[PDB]
């Protein structure tokens, strides 16, 4: 079984996982819509509560079982806790980041497809719509929105393609291992991303037209209202953020861990990557959105652009504002980059986790166990391809719910059902630093105790409207993940008996 | 005061069971593993296994799995090592060790004085002390005819620790032969008195004079 | 498993030269930076001693006089200088996985100046007569090189029939030898014979060494 060549590459890895377009996107929708400068209260709080705890215990995981041979939860919960239930609720670690991969890779396909756009001066080019207006048509035209009532997609031939070759790119690396595979990668990717962000970050500080500076904008993310935080529904969105942008409950990093030495450093290391993802968030990704943004449109609006999605504001308002800035072509070439590296290193992250367990438990060759998973994943990706809302449906169930609630199951298997201390000495075991004896309380009654209000709170406020409102178009979606997690649930009963 | 104590001189009757163990101390006996050893006489060392008493989690060479059973209690600071359906060629000396879990360097910083464990149907027998005077001068104390080991040969209660050669008991018959001898001015004896201690843990102790 | 293969299998050296021992491991015990070779000193009775870990690291407390060095299969033990109490066994050790895996090991012999032995023979106790058994004993103490050899002979006839001997390991102290037989006979066949010699033949002298008595 192979393992991490160094300790950098471990973290490198680990971090690249973590850092997302969440970080670019997400954050600053959120910081910005949830009291700015005051959102960092319960960010940080949420990050000491919940974030780095399930973080050190999923390392852990991940790290137990890998001395073992097990590098997914169905083998690894059944360690932690002898019972058959055990090894179907460990279905969800392969269910949630396989069901994700099939529409993740394509959402990363489309930065590429832009960034291979702007390279090529190919991107389009008043008043704020007549300049917005070109770039939705084009997004519209790529990903194939449906100009009529058909639920149907219409991905363009170069949106096709474009996902072949990203399918390809992340193949490649996956193919070649983890050592010489995914960490030779993160070595490489980690640090042109951390540049890509940074030049952009300064590139973007040195706006300024009639309507604001970019300062400004970084005066209005950080400026602090401090009367959100009454406001209860900040907390969980805190909570939410810090647990989406960590790529918890995913069991990608479970899986990532499987490959670190039995009793070799795991509290600094994954200290570390943490911290190289919320650098990559507050202070890198939190200085390129909303403040370019903020810069043309002004102070005045800053709500409505935080307002108007996470998305919209990457595909759409970006582009075009670098398309009237000077030289904004490469520039936005840059941003795309950006965005298709946060993804690749995080897509070869989730699609670990099917490949290591064809690998342990049913004892396939790397080259059969990488290529049968892009098989799967190629093929399932065209659902969500040309069904409209499909994506939607699978962000939500595997993506939102799934990943909260898994996070809360591994966390009651490893401190309760397996043992409180014995989770704590395992933690600690290795370690460079030891985890601050507080955490023993915290990882035990405080952890759960968030992770079980955010998913009462979600569950009362979203399955219902999910449930009735949707279309019916949903329930193909619905049918095939279903079908999805009946069959790897068929393929852990095929490892068990053999 | 890192110090790890173990068990000793366990006999036992083939097909038996025998279960060493290993008190340690002086060090938070959670954050080490601690594995055992297999030394055959006049061979080299052999890895059993190991446990990590803070988890519980253990491993083994497959060559012992089954043969060896490793667990430990984290409260006594203590771990023990149970060796199964012994046979003739489980008769060796067996070491516990604390392994460094600290990084780069997993190795074994503190042993214990290890565990001699003898798989023979003989049954236990008292020695016999015999004095060894001559016919510098050299005196002697000839122990016959016991088992099994070990005996503990002092001289002068412990002092007169030079000039002294005891030799590694000789295995014949079911029935262990040890000597020593001792080396002195023929000034000092018979001049002086020199008494041979022979002390044997399985029957009973003798002391005797080398007189003449 | 990662075999690894000790070299040479014993060794002597002077009190002033060098000792140089070397492990030759099956496969690389490298990783991130960090050789996870160990090298331990066993003295004869007693556990083995951490030397050096991590290769070229010097466990506290240990003599400057050892050192360590090597990576990804190739190490050596490095004992400079020599000095009596070195007299032991050298043993490798990779801990970069499971099973740990031990060398061969190494006996290390101390050279010094040669020595006869000190023969000295024993007429059977009278307390052991009395028992029914008769034996005598004949130590061999203090000798070098450690090649020996014993000859018991009842009245010039040899004898081989009853006779146990043993060694003991160089001394920590003078790096010499010592060895003791004992020629165990029935009373009424040892007060049936007229006397009892021992042989020692030694490097030290063409004639063996001879000690006698004629109970
Ligand atoms: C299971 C393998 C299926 C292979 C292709 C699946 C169906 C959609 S392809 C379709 O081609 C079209 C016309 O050119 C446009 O949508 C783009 O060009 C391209 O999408
Ligand atoms: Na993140
Ligand atoms: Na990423």
């Amino acid at each position: 079984r192979e393992h991490w060549a160094t300790r950098l590459g471990l973290i490198l890895a680990m971090a690249g996982n973590a850092v997302g377009l969440g970080n670019f996107l997400r954050f600053p929708v959120q910081a910005a819509e949830n009291g700015g400068g005051a959102f960092m209260i319960p960010y940080i709080i949420a990050f000491l509560l919940v974030g780095i705890p399930l973080m050190w215990i999923e390392w852990a995981m991940g790290r137990y079982g890998g001395a073992q041979g097990h590098g997914t939860t169905p083998a690894i919960f059944y360690l932690l806790w002898r019972n058959r239930f055990a090894k179907i609720l460990g279905v969800f670690g392969l269910w949630i980041p396989l069901v994700v991969a099939i529409y993740f890779v394509y959402i990363e396909s489309w930065t590429l497809g832009f960034a291979i756009k702007f390279l090529v001066g190919l991107v389009p080019e008043t008043d704020p719509d007549s300049i917005l207006r070109p770039f939705k048509e084009f997004l519209y035209s790529y990903i194939g929105v449906p100009k009529g009532d058909e639920p149907i997609l219409k991905p363009s031939l170069f949106a096709y393609i474009v996902f072949l070759i990203t399918m390809f790119i992340n193949v490649s690396i996956l193919i070649r291992g983890i050592s010489k595979g995914i960490e030779r990668f993160a070595k490489i990717a980690m640090p042109t991303l951390f540049i890509l962000a940074v030049f952009l970050v300064i590139r973007v500080f040195l706006l300024e037209t009639p309507n604001g500076t970019a300062a400004d904008g970084l005066n209005f993310l950080w400026t602090p209202d401090f009367e959100k935080l009454k406001d209860p529904g900040v907390w969980i969105a805190a909570v939410g953020q810090i647990f989406f942008t960590l790529s918890l409950g995913f069991g990608a990093i479970i899986t990532y861990a499987s490959y670190v030495r039995k009793d070799q450093d795991i509290v600094l290391s994954g200290l570390t990557a943490a911290t190289l993802n919320e650098a990559a968030e507050v202070i890198l990704g939190g200085s390129i959105s909303i403040p370019a943004a903020v810069a043309f449109f002004g102070v005045a609006n800053a709500v409505a652009i935080a307002k108007a999605g996470a998305f919209n504001l990457g595909f759409i308002t970006l582009p075009a504002i670098f398309s009237q800035t000077a030289g904004g072509t490469f520039l936005g070439f840059l941003w795309f980059f950006l965005l298709f590296f946060a993804g690749l290193t995080s897509s070869i992250a989730i699609m670990q986790p099917m490949i290591a367990f064809l690998e342990d438990e049913l004892k396939l060759s790397r080259k059969h166990a990488v290529l049968w998973t892009a098989a799967i994943v190629f093929f399932s990706a065209h659902l969500v391809m040309f069904l409209n809302k499909s994506l939607d449906e699978m962000d939500f169930w595997a993506g939102t719910i799934g990943v909260v609630f898994f996070g809360l199951t591994e966390l009651i298997i490893f401190f309760w059902i397996f043992g409180a201390d014995k989770a704590w000495e395992e933690i600690n075991r290795g370690g460079i630093i030891k985890v601050p004896r507080i955490y023993y309380y915290v990882m035990r009654y405080i952890t759960p105790a968030f992770l079980a209000v955010l998913l009462v709170v979600w569950a009362r406020e979203y399955i219902p409207k999910i449930m009735e409102e949707t279309h019916w178009t949903v329930w193909i979606t619905r049918f095939y993940i279903i079908g999805l997690f009946l069959f790897l649930t068929f393929l852990v009963f095929l490892a068990e008996r053999r | 005061q890192v110090q790890l104590q173990q068990s000793g001189a366990e006999l036992a009757r083939p097909g038996a069971s025998v279960k060493l163990s290993c008190k340690a101390s002086g060090y938070t006996f959670t954050d080490y593993y601690i594995n055992w050893m297999k030394q055959r006489t006049g061979q080299g060392l052999e890895w059993i296994g190991e446990i990590y008493p803070g988890v519980g989690t253990t491993y083994y060479d497959e060559k012992f799995k089954g043969k060896a059973t490793l667990t430990a209690d984290k409260s006594s600071r203590s771990a023990y090592m149970q060796l199964s359906s012994l046979t003739s060629e489980d008769s060796a000396v067996y070491f516990c060790a604390r392994r460094t879990v600290t990084m780069g360097r997993y190795a074994m910083d503190y042993w214990g004085q290890g565990t001699s464990v003898t798989v023979s149907s003989a049954k236990t027998t008292a020695p016999s002390v015999y004095p060894l005077a001559p016919v510098s001068v050299t005196l002697g104390c000839l122990v016959k005819g016991y088992f099994p080991e070990p005996v503990t040969l002092t001289w002068n209660s412990g002092s007169l620790s030079s000039g002294v050669h005891t030799f590694p008991a000789v295995l014949q018959s079911d029935l262990y032969t040890l000597s020593s001898s001792v080396t002195v001015t023929s000034s000092t004896w018979p001049s002086q008195s020199i008494t041979c201690n022979v002390a044997h843990p399985a029957s009973s102790t003798k002391v005797d004079k080398k007189i003449e | 498993d990662i075999v690894l293969t000790q070299s040479p299998a014993s060794l002597a050296v002077s009190l002033g030269q060098r000792a140089t021992i070397s492990c030759k491991a099956s496969q690389s015990v490298d990783y991130d930076g960090d050789s996870y070779m160990n090298w331990y000193q066993q003295k004869p009775g007693q556990p083995p001693k951490l030397l050096i870990y991590g290769a070229s690291n010097l466990e506290s407390g240990i003599p400057a006089r050892f050192s360590g060095s090597g990576s990804g299969t190739d190490f050596t033990l490095n004992i400079h200088p020599v000095e009596e109490e070195d007299a032991a066994t050298y043993y490798c050790q990779q801990s970069n996985e499971d099973p740990y895996t031990f060398g061969g090991g190494t006996k290390l012999e101390i050279k010094r100046a040669d020595a006869a032995p000190t023969v000295s023979i024993f007429p059977p106790s009278s307390e052991q007569l009395t028992s029914g058994g008769a034996s005598v004993v004949c130590f061999l103490n203090n000798f070098y090189p450690k090649d020996i050899n014993v000859k018991w002979k009842i009245d010039g006839s040899e004898r081989q029939n009853g006779v146990l001997n043993s060694w003991t390991d160089q001394d920590s102290k003078d790096s010499t030898y010592s060895m003791s037989s004992t020629l165990t006979l029935t009373k009424d066949e040892y007060e049936r014979h007229n006397s009892y010699t021992c042989e020692a033949t030694h490097k030290t002298s063409t004639s063996p060494i001879v000690k006698s008595f004629n109970r």
